[PDB]
Protein backbone atom coordinates (compact mmCIF):
# COMPACT_ATOMS: atom_id res chain seq x y z
CA UNK A 1 0.00 0.00 0.00
CA UNK A 2 0.85 3.55 -0.75
CA UNK A 3 1.20 6.42 2.26
CA UNK A 4 2.26 10.59 2.30
CA UNK A 5 5.76 9.15 3.41
CA UNK A 6 8.63 8.42 0.53
CA UNK A 7 8.96 5.02 -1.47
CA UNK A 8 12.46 4.48 0.15
CA UNK A 9 11.40 5.05 3.78
CA UNK A 10 8.21 2.61 3.32
CA UNK A 11 9.62 0.30 2.03
CA UNK A 12 12.36 0.59 5.10
CA UNK A 13 9.74 -0.03 7.30
CA UNK A 14 9.34 -3.87 8.57
CA UNK A 15 5.19 -4.36 7.88
CA UNK A 16 5.77 -3.85 4.32
CA UNK A 17 9.14 -5.50 4.22
CA UNK A 18 7.11 -8.61 5.34
CA UNK A 19 4.21 -7.24 3.09
CA UNK A 20 6.67 -7.63 0.18
CA UNK A 21 9.33 -10.02 0.81
CA UNK A 22 6.43 -12.14 1.23
CA UNK A 23 4.60 -11.21 -2.31
CA UNK A 24 8.24 -11.74 -3.92
CA UNK A 25 8.19 -15.60 -2.37
CA UNK A 26 5.13 -15.95 -3.53
CA UNK A 27 5.09 -14.99 -7.37
CA UNK A 28 8.34 -17.03 -7.06
CA UNK A 29 6.61 -20.44 -6.19
CA UNK A 30 3.65 -19.24 -7.97
CA UNK A 31 3.62 -17.44 -11.49
CA UNK A 32 3.83 -20.86 -13.44
CA UNK A 33 4.87 -19.37 -16.96
CA UNK A 34 3.49 -18.18 -20.21
CA UNK A 35 2.18 -22.07 -20.82
CA UNK A 36 2.00 -23.88 -17.30
CA UNK A 37 5.49 -25.37 -16.63
CA UNK A 38 6.98 -23.37 -13.59
CA UNK A 39 9.91 -22.30 -15.29
CA UNK A 40 11.14 -21.29 -11.52
CA UNK A 41 11.65 -25.04 -10.98
CA UNK A 42 13.66 -25.78 -13.83
CA UNK A 43 16.24 -22.61 -13.30
CA UNK A 44 16.80 -23.08 -9.36
CA UNK A 45 17.47 -26.52 -10.84
CA UNK A 46 20.12 -25.58 -13.72
CA UNK A 47 21.39 -22.49 -10.86
CA UNK A 48 21.79 -25.61 -8.56
CA UNK A 49 23.32 -27.41 -10.74
CA UNK A 50 26.37 -25.63 -11.96
CA UNK A 51 25.90 -23.15 -8.66
CA UNK A 52 25.61 -20.43 -10.37
CA UNK A 53 25.37 -18.10 -7.35
CA UNK A 54 22.69 -15.76 -9.08
CA UNK A 55 19.23 -15.89 -10.97
CA UNK A 56 18.04 -13.50 -12.91
CA UNK A 57 14.24 -12.55 -13.72
CA UNK A 58 12.18 -10.75 -16.49
CA UNK A 59 10.84 -7.55 -15.21
CA UNK A 60 7.94 -7.83 -18.03
CA UNK A 61 6.54 -11.14 -16.34
CA UNK A 62 7.22 -9.09 -12.67
CA UNK A 63 5.55 -5.86 -13.50
CA UNK A 64 3.03 -7.52 -15.36
CA UNK A 65 1.84 -10.41 -12.74
CA UNK A 66 3.25 -8.18 -9.70
CA UNK A 67 3.11 -4.89 -10.29
CA UNK A 68 3.50 -1.83 -7.23
CA UNK A 69 6.85 -4.18 -6.87
CA UNK A 70 7.96 -3.38 -10.55
CA UNK A 71 6.90 0.40 -9.48
CA UNK A 72 9.19 0.00 -6.54
CA UNK A 73 12.38 -0.96 -7.84
CA UNK A 74 13.83 2.00 -9.70
CA UNK A 75 12.72 3.86 -6.71
CA UNK A 76 14.52 2.36 -4.17
CA UNK A 77 16.53 -0.34 -5.64
CA UNK A 78 19.11 -1.48 -3.40
CA UNK A 79 16.41 -2.30 -0.51
CA UNK A 80 14.17 -4.49 -2.73
CA UNK A 81 17.65 -6.29 -4.00
CA UNK A 82 18.41 -7.39 -0.55
CA UNK A 83 14.85 -8.55 0.50
CA UNK A 84 15.15 -10.68 -3.10
CA UNK A 85 18.34 -11.84 -2.06
CA UNK A 86 16.84 -13.12 1.24
CA UNK A 87 13.64 -14.58 -0.66
CA UNK A 88 15.86 -16.08 -3.41
CA UNK A 89 17.86 -17.84 -0.34
CA UNK A 90 14.78 -19.16 1.14
CA UNK A 91 13.53 -20.39 -2.01
CA UNK A 92 16.94 -22.24 -3.21
CA UNK A 93 17.41 -23.71 0.44
CA UNK A 94 13.60 -25.12 0.27
CA UNK A 95 14.58 -26.66 -2.95
CA UNK A 96 18.09 -27.70 -1.95
CA UNK A 97 18.35 -27.22 1.95
CA UNK A 98 22.09 -29.03 0.66
CA UNK A 99 22.97 -25.84 -0.75
CA UNK A 100 23.86 -23.97 2.88
CA UNK A 101 27.70 -24.75 2.04
CA UNK A 102 27.31 -22.75 -1.37
CA UNK A 103 28.12 -19.38 -0.82
CA UNK A 104 25.39 -18.75 1.71
CA UNK A 105 24.19 -16.38 -0.78
CA UNK A 106 22.39 -16.00 -4.30
CA UNK A 107 22.12 -12.44 -6.25
CA UNK A 108 19.31 -11.33 -8.20
CA UNK A 109 19.31 -9.69 -11.24
CA UNK A 110 16.42 -8.04 -13.20
CA UNK A 111 16.47 -7.79 -16.90
CA UNK A 112 14.49 -5.77 -19.58
CA UNK A 113 14.00 -3.00 -17.59
CA UNK A 114 12.00 -1.11 -19.88
CA UNK A 115 13.30 2.26 -19.86
CA UNK A 116 16.62 2.69 -20.91
CA UNK A 117 18.19 6.01 -20.01
CA UNK A 118 21.62 6.85 -22.58
CA UNK A 119 24.80 7.84 -21.15
CA UNK A 120 24.35 11.70 -22.63
CA UNK A 121 21.32 12.05 -20.19
CA UNK A 122 22.17 10.63 -16.81
CA UNK A 123 21.09 13.44 -14.54
CA UNK A 124 20.36 14.06 -10.61
CA UNK A 125 17.13 12.54 -11.79
CA UNK A 126 18.31 9.00 -11.36
CA UNK A 127 20.43 8.92 -8.54
CA UNK A 128 20.03 6.03 -5.94
CA UNK A 129 17.51 4.56 -9.25
CA UNK A 130 18.38 1.50 -11.24
CA UNK A 131 18.74 2.03 -15.01
CA UNK A 132 19.31 0.64 -17.98
CA UNK A 133 22.24 1.71 -20.25
CA UNK A 134 23.90 0.83 -23.49
CA UNK A 135 27.65 1.50 -24.05
CA UNK A 136 30.94 0.13 -25.40
CA UNK A 137 33.56 -1.62 -23.04
CA UNK A 138 36.96 1.15 -23.24
CA UNK A 139 38.73 -0.55 -20.06
CA UNK A 140 38.42 -3.53 -17.33
CA UNK A 141 41.15 -3.87 -14.80
CA UNK A 142 41.45 -7.63 -13.26
CA UNK A 143 39.65 -9.34 -10.53
CA UNK A 144 40.49 -7.88 -7.21
CA UNK A 145 39.24 -9.27 -3.88
CA UNK A 146 36.76 -7.53 -2.11
CA UNK A 147 36.08 -7.23 1.92
CA UNK A 148 32.35 -8.82 2.36
CA UNK A 149 32.34 -9.78 5.83
CA UNK A 150 35.50 -8.60 7.34
CA UNK A 151 36.97 -9.91 10.53
CA UNK A 152 39.57 -7.85 12.26
CA UNK A 153 42.51 -8.63 15.12
CA UNK A 154 42.59 -6.18 17.56
CA UNK A 155 46.38 -6.45 17.38
CA UNK A 156 47.00 -5.40 21.33
CA UNK A 157 45.36 -8.77 22.44
CA UNK A 158 44.46 -10.72 19.34
CA UNK A 159 40.78 -10.78 19.70
CA UNK A 160 38.78 -11.66 16.73
CA UNK A 161 36.42 -8.59 16.04
CA UNK A 162 33.47 -10.49 14.63
CA UNK A 163 32.27 -11.07 11.02
CA UNK A 164 30.96 -6.69 9.83
CA UNK A 165 29.22 -6.68 6.56
CA UNK A 166 30.55 -4.47 4.29
CA UNK A 167 28.37 -2.04 2.31
CA UNK A 168 30.12 -0.34 -0.68
CA UNK A 169 29.60 2.87 0.24
CA UNK A 170 32.19 3.48 3.34
CA UNK A 171 35.31 1.24 4.42
CA UNK A 172 33.71 -0.43 7.78
CA UNK A 173 35.54 0.44 10.78
CA UNK A 174 35.72 -1.06 14.19
CA UNK A 175 34.62 1.33 17.01
CA UNK A 176 36.57 -0.77 20.34
CA UNK A 177 38.17 -4.25 20.51
CA UNK A 178 35.07 -6.04 22.45
CA UNK A 179 37.69 -7.67 25.47
CA UNK A 180 40.48 -4.85 25.70
CA UNK A 181 38.25 -2.05 25.11
CA UNK A 182 40.57 -0.25 23.35
CA UNK A 183 39.98 1.51 19.39
CA UNK A 184 43.19 -0.15 18.77
CA UNK A 185 45.44 -0.38 15.35
CA UNK A 186 42.77 -3.08 14.30
CA UNK A 187 44.10 -5.42 10.91
CA UNK A 188 42.43 -6.97 8.77
CA UNK A 189 42.69 -11.39 9.48
CA UNK A 190 43.50 -12.31 6.51
CA UNK A 191 42.03 -15.96 6.89
CA UNK A 192 38.82 -15.38 8.64
CA UNK A 193 37.36 -13.01 6.16
CA UNK A 194 35.68 -14.53 3.32
CA UNK A 195 36.01 -12.27 0.18
CA UNK A 196 34.24 -11.22 -2.95
CA UNK A 197 35.48 -10.66 -6.10
CA UNK A 198 35.48 -7.07 -7.53
CA UNK A 199 36.05 -5.74 -10.79
CA UNK A 200 36.15 -2.16 -12.57
CA UNK A 201 35.16 -1.26 -15.95
CA UNK A 202 34.44 1.80 -17.48
CA UNK A 203 31.49 1.62 -20.21
CA UNK A 204 31.13 4.81 -23.02
CA UNK A 205 28.30 5.56 -25.64
CA UNK A 206 28.79 4.16 -29.37
CA UNK A 207 30.12 6.30 -31.99
CA UNK A 208 27.24 4.46 -33.68
CA UNK A 209 25.28 6.28 -30.92
CA UNK A 210 26.73 9.47 -30.94
CA UNK A 211 25.62 12.41 -32.11
CA UNK A 212 27.55 14.78 -35.05
CA UNK A 213 29.14 17.19 -32.66
CA UNK A 214 30.46 15.16 -29.90
CA UNK A 215 32.38 13.69 -27.91
CA UNK A 216 30.85 10.09 -26.61
CA UNK A 217 31.03 10.04 -22.45
CA UNK A 218 31.82 7.36 -20.12
CA UNK A 219 30.39 6.08 -16.64
CA UNK A 220 32.39 3.62 -14.81
CA UNK A 221 30.97 0.53 -13.54
CA UNK A 222 31.42 -2.12 -10.92
CA UNK A 223 31.25 -5.82 -11.00
CA UNK A 224 31.10 -8.16 -7.77
CA UNK A 225 31.35 -11.91 -7.07
CA UNK A 226 29.97 -13.24 -10.69
CA UNK A 227 29.93 -10.64 -13.08
CA UNK A 228 33.51 -10.41 -13.09
CA UNK A 229 35.21 -10.85 -16.37
CA UNK A 230 31.59 -11.00 -17.89
CA UNK A 231 32.81 -8.74 -20.36
CA UNK A 232 36.08 -7.62 -22.00
CA UNK A 233 37.33 -4.44 -23.84
CA UNK A 234 35.47 -3.36 -27.32
CA UNK A 235 32.23 -5.25 -26.06
CA UNK A 236 29.18 -3.92 -27.22
CA UNK A 237 27.23 -4.32 -23.60
CA UNK A 238 23.66 -3.71 -22.01
CA UNK A 239 24.65 -2.38 -18.37
CA UNK A 240 21.57 -2.53 -15.67
CA UNK A 241 22.33 -0.99 -12.12
CA UNK A 242 22.16 1.46 -9.69
CA UNK A 243 23.47 4.83 -10.84
CA UNK A 244 25.29 5.89 -7.84
CA UNK A 245 26.46 8.96 -5.80
CA UNK A 246 26.91 8.69 -2.00
CA UNK A 247 30.27 6.05 -1.94
CA UNK A 248 32.91 8.77 -1.12
CA UNK A 249 33.66 10.62 -4.30
CA UNK A 250 32.96 14.38 -4.11
CA UNK A 251 35.04 17.24 -4.76
CA UNK A 252 35.46 18.14 -1.10
CA UNK A 253 39.13 19.18 -2.02
CA UNK A 254 40.24 22.62 -2.42
CA UNK A 255 40.09 24.07 -6.10
CA UNK A 256 36.69 22.33 -7.13
CA UNK A 257 32.98 23.14 -7.66
CA UNK A 258 30.79 21.19 -5.08
CA UNK A 259 30.66 18.42 -7.35
CA UNK A 260 30.15 14.57 -6.93
CA UNK A 261 31.86 11.76 -9.34
CA UNK A 262 29.19 8.98 -10.18
CA UNK A 263 29.55 5.33 -10.54
CA UNK A 264 26.76 2.55 -11.45
CA UNK A 265 27.12 -0.73 -9.77
CA UNK A 266 26.09 -3.25 -12.53
CA UNK A 267 23.49 -5.38 -11.34
CA UNK A 268 23.09 -6.96 -14.93
CA UNK A 269 25.71 -7.11 -17.99
CA UNK A 270 24.41 -8.32 -21.05
CA UNK A 271 26.84 -8.74 -23.88
CA UNK A 272 25.68 -8.60 -27.86
CA UNK B 1 26.55 -45.38 41.20
CA UNK B 2 23.13 -45.28 40.84
CA UNK B 3 23.39 -41.71 39.49
CA UNK B 4 23.22 -39.56 42.84
CA UNK B 5 24.41 -36.29 42.64
CA UNK B 6 28.57 -35.54 43.47
CA UNK B 7 28.03 -32.05 45.10
CA UNK B 8 31.64 -30.76 45.12
CA UNK B 9 33.99 -30.43 48.76
CA UNK B 10 34.28 -26.85 49.11
CA UNK B 11 36.14 -27.40 52.61
CA UNK B 12 38.92 -29.78 51.11
CA UNK B 13 39.65 -27.02 48.96
CA UNK B 14 39.70 -25.68 45.33
CA UNK B 15 39.98 -28.29 42.41
CA UNK B 16 43.24 -28.93 40.75
CA UNK B 17 44.56 -30.84 37.59
CA UNK B 18 45.10 -34.29 39.17
CA UNK B 19 48.18 -34.60 37.38
CA UNK B 20 49.86 -38.05 36.98
CA UNK B 21 53.28 -39.58 36.64
CA UNK B 22 55.18 -42.90 35.89
CA UNK B 23 58.40 -43.84 37.50
CA UNK B 24 52.52 -47.49 38.27
CA UNK B 25 50.98 -44.57 37.68
CA UNK B 26 51.01 -41.98 40.62
CA UNK B 27 49.32 -38.51 41.16
CA UNK B 28 52.02 -35.34 40.53
CA UNK B 29 54.53 -34.04 43.49
CA UNK B 30 52.65 -37.03 45.85
CA UNK B 31 53.57 -40.56 46.59
CA UNK B 32 50.28 -41.52 45.91
CA UNK B 33 47.96 -44.45 43.49
CA UNK B 34 44.59 -43.45 43.25
CA UNK B 35 43.66 -47.30 42.94
CA UNK B 36 46.29 -47.87 45.63
CA UNK B 37 44.21 -46.07 48.10
CA UNK B 38 41.08 -46.33 46.98
CA UNK B 39 41.41 -50.20 47.09
CA UNK B 40 43.30 -50.11 50.73
CA UNK B 41 40.36 -48.05 52.35
CA UNK B 42 37.48 -50.64 50.80
CA UNK B 43 39.52 -53.12 52.69
CA UNK B 44 39.76 -50.73 55.60
CA UNK B 45 35.91 -50.60 55.25
CA UNK B 46 34.87 -54.14 54.73
CA UNK B 47 37.24 -55.33 57.10
CA UNK B 48 38.18 -53.61 60.27
CA UNK B 49 36.52 -54.84 63.43
CA UNK B 50 37.59 -53.19 66.89
CA UNK B 51 40.59 -54.65 68.86
CA UNK B 52 38.03 -53.33 71.60
CA UNK B 53 34.86 -51.49 71.48
CA UNK B 54 33.87 -50.28 74.44
CA UNK B 55 30.03 -50.18 74.69
CA UNK B 56 29.88 -47.71 77.12
CA UNK B 57 32.23 -45.11 75.87
CA UNK B 58 31.47 -46.00 71.81
CA UNK B 59 27.16 -46.90 71.65
CA UNK B 60 26.02 -48.64 68.99
CA UNK B 61 29.71 -49.92 67.99
CA UNK B 62 30.12 -53.92 68.10
CA UNK B 63 32.56 -56.01 68.44
CA UNK B 64 31.09 -58.81 66.00
CA UNK B 65 30.77 -57.18 62.86
CA UNK B 66 32.85 -54.67 60.71
CA UNK B 67 32.95 -51.53 62.23
CA UNK B 68 31.73 -48.68 59.24
CA UNK B 69 29.52 -51.49 57.54
CA UNK B 70 26.59 -50.93 60.72
CA UNK B 71 27.61 -46.99 60.58
CA UNK B 72 26.62 -47.20 56.82
CA UNK B 73 23.48 -49.61 57.99
CA UNK B 74 22.51 -46.82 60.13
CA UNK B 75 23.02 -43.64 57.12
CA UNK B 76 20.83 -46.20 55.14
CA UNK B 77 18.35 -45.78 57.35
CA UNK B 78 18.49 -42.46 58.59
CA UNK B 79 19.26 -39.20 55.60
CA UNK B 80 22.59 -37.94 56.59
CA UNK B 81 24.97 -38.68 53.94
CA UNK B 82 28.27 -38.29 56.73
CA UNK B 83 30.34 -41.25 57.92
CA UNK B 84 33.25 -40.55 60.72
CA UNK B 85 36.44 -41.82 60.14
CA UNK B 86 38.46 -42.17 63.00
CA UNK B 87 42.11 -41.42 61.86
CA UNK B 88 43.33 -43.72 64.54
CA UNK B 89 41.17 -46.58 63.50
CA UNK B 90 43.04 -46.41 60.30
CA UNK B 91 46.30 -45.95 62.01
CA UNK B 92 46.47 -49.53 63.49
CA UNK B 93 44.61 -50.89 59.82
CA UNK B 94 47.43 -49.25 57.59
CA UNK B 95 50.27 -46.77 58.50
CA UNK B 96 50.36 -46.67 54.50
CA UNK B 97 47.05 -45.11 54.48
CA UNK B 98 47.30 -43.13 57.37
CA UNK B 99 50.70 -41.79 55.80
CA UNK B 100 48.55 -40.93 52.43
CA UNK B 101 45.41 -39.24 54.34
CA UNK B 102 47.12 -37.34 56.81
CA UNK B 103 49.85 -35.88 53.96
CA UNK B 104 47.25 -35.50 50.81
CA UNK B 105 43.55 -34.69 51.71
CA UNK B 106 42.02 -33.33 49.23
CA UNK B 107 42.83 -36.17 46.84
CA UNK B 108 42.70 -39.11 48.90
CA UNK B 109 39.44 -38.12 50.55
CA UNK B 110 37.37 -38.09 47.45
CA UNK B 111 38.43 -41.92 46.63
CA UNK B 112 37.88 -42.61 50.13
CA UNK B 113 34.36 -40.64 48.83
CA UNK B 114 34.03 -42.92 46.13
CA UNK B 115 34.61 -46.25 47.45
CA UNK B 116 32.10 -45.37 50.78
CA UNK B 117 29.57 -44.41 47.66
CA UNK B 118 30.45 -47.45 45.48
CA UNK B 119 30.20 -50.11 48.44
CA UNK B 120 27.37 -48.45 50.00
CA UNK B 121 25.11 -48.71 46.33
CA UNK B 122 26.50 -51.95 45.65
CA UNK B 123 25.08 -53.10 49.37
CA UNK B 124 21.46 -50.83 49.27
CA UNK B 125 20.36 -50.26 45.35
CA UNK B 126 17.08 -49.01 46.11
CA UNK B 127 18.33 -46.47 48.72
CA UNK B 128 18.43 -42.67 48.06
CA UNK B 129 20.68 -40.26 49.82
CA UNK B 130 20.49 -36.56 48.89
CA UNK B 131 23.71 -36.77 47.69
CA UNK B 132 27.07 -38.80 47.85
CA UNK B 133 28.52 -40.11 51.83
CA UNK B 134 31.55 -37.88 52.56
CA UNK B 135 33.89 -39.33 54.89
CA UNK B 136 34.67 -37.06 57.70
CA UNK B 137 38.23 -38.31 59.18
CA UNK B 138 39.10 -36.88 62.35
CA UNK B 139 41.27 -37.38 64.99
CA UNK B 140 44.44 -37.39 63.74
CA UNK B 141 47.85 -37.33 65.46
CA UNK B 142 47.19 -34.40 67.95
CA UNK B 143 49.77 -30.99 66.56
CA UNK B 144 50.48 -29.60 70.29
CA UNK B 145 51.05 -26.08 69.30
CA UNK B 146 50.15 -24.18 66.43
CA UNK B 147 53.07 -21.90 66.96
CA UNK B 148 54.90 -24.56 66.46
CA UNK B 149 53.59 -25.84 63.33
CA UNK B 150 56.07 -25.35 60.18
CA UNK B 151 55.53 -24.27 56.71
CA UNK B 152 55.63 -28.08 55.29
CA UNK B 153 52.26 -28.60 56.72
CA UNK B 154 50.08 -27.06 54.40
CA UNK B 155 47.32 -27.89 53.11
CA UNK B 156 47.93 -31.31 55.42
CA UNK B 157 45.06 -32.23 57.79
CA UNK B 158 45.87 -30.87 61.42
CA UNK B 159 44.39 -31.23 64.66
CA UNK B 160 44.28 -28.76 67.89
CA UNK B 161 41.76 -28.09 70.56
CA UNK B 162 40.11 -24.87 71.95
CA UNK B 163 37.44 -22.87 72.59
CA UNK B 164 35.90 -20.56 70.17
CA UNK B 165 35.43 -17.28 69.97
CA UNK B 166 33.19 -15.35 67.60
CA UNK B 167 31.04 -17.20 64.68
CA UNK B 168 30.15 -14.42 62.35
CA UNK B 169 27.60 -14.52 59.45
CA UNK B 170 26.93 -16.34 56.47
CA UNK B 171 29.40 -15.44 53.46
CA UNK B 172 27.56 -17.18 49.80
CA UNK B 173 30.25 -17.35 47.52
CA UNK B 174 29.99 -18.87 44.08
CA UNK B 175 30.14 -22.47 42.69
CA UNK B 176 27.88 -22.52 39.80
CA UNK B 177 27.45 -18.64 37.76
CA UNK B 178 24.52 -18.50 35.86
CA UNK B 179 24.52 -16.34 33.07
CA UNK B 180 21.88 -14.93 30.25
CA UNK B 181 22.24 -13.61 27.14
CA UNK B 182 20.62 -10.06 27.16
CA UNK B 183 19.72 -10.14 23.37
CA UNK B 184 17.74 -13.88 22.92
CA UNK B 185 17.33 -15.01 26.83
CA UNK B 186 19.46 -18.11 26.06
CA UNK B 187 20.23 -19.49 29.72
CA UNK B 188 23.78 -20.78 30.76
CA UNK B 189 25.32 -22.63 33.80
CA UNK B 190 28.89 -22.20 34.64
CA UNK B 191 30.67 -24.58 37.13
CA UNK B 192 33.37 -22.58 39.46
CA UNK B 193 36.52 -24.51 38.46
CA UNK B 194 39.33 -24.07 40.27
CA UNK B 195 39.35 -21.14 41.75
CA UNK B 196 37.89 -19.19 38.86
CA UNK B 197 34.45 -18.71 36.54
CA UNK B 198 34.05 -18.36 32.99
CA UNK B 199 32.19 -15.38 31.73
CA UNK B 200 30.88 -17.20 28.35
CA UNK B 201 31.52 -14.00 26.16
CA UNK B 202 29.61 -15.15 23.34
CA UNK B 203 26.13 -16.24 23.45
CA UNK B 204 25.46 -19.98 22.73
CA UNK B 205 22.15 -18.75 20.28
CA UNK B 206 22.47 -15.45 18.71
CA UNK B 207 26.52 -15.28 18.60
CA UNK B 208 26.75 -12.01 20.43
CA UNK B 209 29.88 -10.88 21.90
CA UNK B 210 29.87 -10.18 25.12
CA UNK B 211 26.03 -10.25 25.46
CA UNK B 212 26.34 -12.35 28.53
CA UNK B 213 25.16 -11.19 31.87
CA UNK B 214 26.24 -12.73 34.75
CA UNK B 215 22.14 -13.16 36.62
CA UNK B 216 23.16 -12.99 40.79
CA UNK B 217 20.33 -14.88 42.73
CA UNK B 218 19.69 -18.19 39.57
CA UNK B 219 23.25 -18.85 40.74
CA UNK B 220 24.67 -21.85 42.96
CA UNK B 221 25.79 -20.65 46.15
CA UNK B 222 27.81 -23.41 48.74
CA UNK B 223 27.87 -21.48 52.03
CA UNK B 224 30.73 -20.17 54.44
CA UNK B 225 31.35 -19.38 58.03
CA UNK B 226 34.33 -17.43 59.50
CA UNK B 227 34.81 -19.03 63.05
CA UNK B 228 37.15 -16.98 65.15
CA UNK B 229 38.81 -19.90 67.44
CA UNK B 230 41.13 -19.46 70.39
CA UNK B 231 43.52 -22.61 70.44
CA UNK B 232 43.79 -24.77 74.05
CA UNK B 233 47.22 -26.13 73.58
CA UNK B 234 48.42 -28.36 75.40
CA UNK B 235 52.40 -27.23 75.08
CA UNK B 236 52.65 -23.52 76.12
CA UNK B 237 56.84 -22.46 75.73
CA UNK B 238 57.78 -20.35 77.83
CA UNK B 239 55.70 -16.99 76.84
CA UNK B 240 53.42 -17.54 73.79
CA UNK B 241 50.60 -15.64 74.25
CA UNK B 242 47.34 -17.45 74.10
CA UNK B 243 47.19 -18.37 70.11
CA UNK B 244 44.00 -17.37 68.41
CA UNK B 245 43.01 -18.95 64.71
CA UNK B 246 40.26 -18.53 62.07
CA UNK B 247 37.89 -21.05 61.08
CA UNK B 248 36.07 -21.17 57.61
CA UNK B 249 33.25 -23.38 57.81
CA UNK B 250 31.31 -24.37 54.96
CA UNK B 251 28.18 -25.98 53.36
CA UNK B 252 27.07 -28.53 56.31
CA UNK B 253 29.36 -27.71 59.21
CA UNK B 254 28.38 -23.63 59.57
CA UNK B 255 26.68 -22.88 62.51
CA UNK B 256 27.33 -26.43 64.24
CA UNK B 257 29.07 -24.79 66.73
CA UNK B 258 28.65 -21.48 68.32
CA UNK B 259 31.00 -19.04 70.82
CA UNK B 260 32.32 -20.41 74.28
CA UNK B 261 32.03 -23.82 72.80
CA UNK B 262 35.21 -26.02 73.55
CA UNK B 263 36.19 -28.35 70.56
CA UNK B 264 39.23 -30.05 68.93
CA UNK B 265 39.08 -29.09 65.51
CA UNK B 266 40.47 -31.22 62.65
CA UNK B 267 41.05 -29.50 59.46
CA UNK B 268 43.53 -28.82 56.56
CA UNK B 269 46.29 -26.06 57.02
CA UNK B 270 45.38 -23.96 54.69
CA UNK B 271 47.91 -20.77 53.44
CA UNK B 272 45.85 -17.98 51.74
CA UNK B 273 48.12 -14.51 50.75
CA UNK B 274 46.91 -11.47 51.85
CA UNK B 275 46.04 -8.93 49.73
CA UNK B 276 48.41 -5.39 49.42
CA UNK B 277 45.16 -3.45 50.25
CA UNK B 278 41.52 -4.12 50.05
CA UNK B 279 41.08 -2.66 46.20
CA UNK B 280 44.20 -3.38 44.68
CA UNK B 281 44.85 -6.57 43.10
CA UNK B 282 48.35 -7.56 44.52
CA UNK B 283 49.41 -9.97 47.16
CA UNK B 284 52.30 -9.80 50.01
CA UNK B 285 54.42 -12.16 49.93
CA UNK B 286 54.13 -13.08 53.76
CA UNK B 287 50.96 -15.35 53.71
CA UNK B 288 48.43 -15.65 56.49
CA UNK B 289 47.10 -19.34 57.40
CA UNK B 290 44.17 -20.47 58.78
CA UNK B 291 43.09 -23.94 59.69
CA UNK B 292 40.07 -25.11 57.41
CA UNK B 293 37.39 -27.74 59.43
CA UNK B 294 37.03 -30.84 58.25
CA UNK B 295 35.59 -32.12 61.66
CA UNK B 296 34.99 -31.01 65.40
CA UNK B 297 35.14 -33.16 68.18
CA UNK B 298 33.10 -32.39 70.73
CA UNK B 299 33.74 -34.98 73.56
CA UNK B 300 36.17 -34.40 76.07
CA UNK B 301 37.64 -36.93 78.53
CA UNK B 302 38.20 -33.97 81.03
CA UNK B 303 35.10 -32.00 80.35
CA UNK B 304 31.13 -33.17 80.75
CA UNK B 305 28.58 -34.12 78.16
CA UNK B 306 27.94 -30.46 75.98
CA UNK B 307 24.71 -29.22 75.79
ZN1 LIG C 1 41.47 -6.39 21.91
ZN1 LIG D 1 21.91 -14.55 22.58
Amino acid sequence: DLKGHSVREWVSMAGPRLEIHHRFKNFLRTHVDSHGHNVFKERISDMCKENRESLVVNYEDLAAREHVLAYFLPEAPAELLQIFDEAALEVVLAMYPKYDRITNHIHVRISHLPLVEELRSLRQLHLNQLIRTSGVVTSCTGVLPQLSMVKYNCNKCNFVLGPFCQSQNQEVKPGSCPECQSAGPFEVNMEETIYQNYQRIRIQESPGKVAAGRLPRSKDAILLADLVDSCKPGDEIELTGIYHNNYDGSLNTANGFPVFATVILANHVAKK
Amino acid sequence: VRGTPVRQRPDLGSAQKGLQVDLKLVIWGTDVNVAACKENFQRFLQRFIDPLAKEEENVGIDITEPLYMQRLGEINVIGEPFLNVNCEHIKSFDKNLYRQLISYPQEVIPTFDMAVNEIFFDRYPDSILEHQIQVRPFNALKTKNMRNLNPEDIDQLITISGMVIRTSQLIPEMQEAFFQCQVCAHTTRVEMDRGRIAEPSVCGRCHTTHSMALIHNRSLFSDKQMIKLQESPEDMPAGQTPHTVILFAHNDLVDKVQPGDRVNVTGIYRAVPIRVNPRVSNVKSVYKTHIDVIHYRKTDAKRLHGL
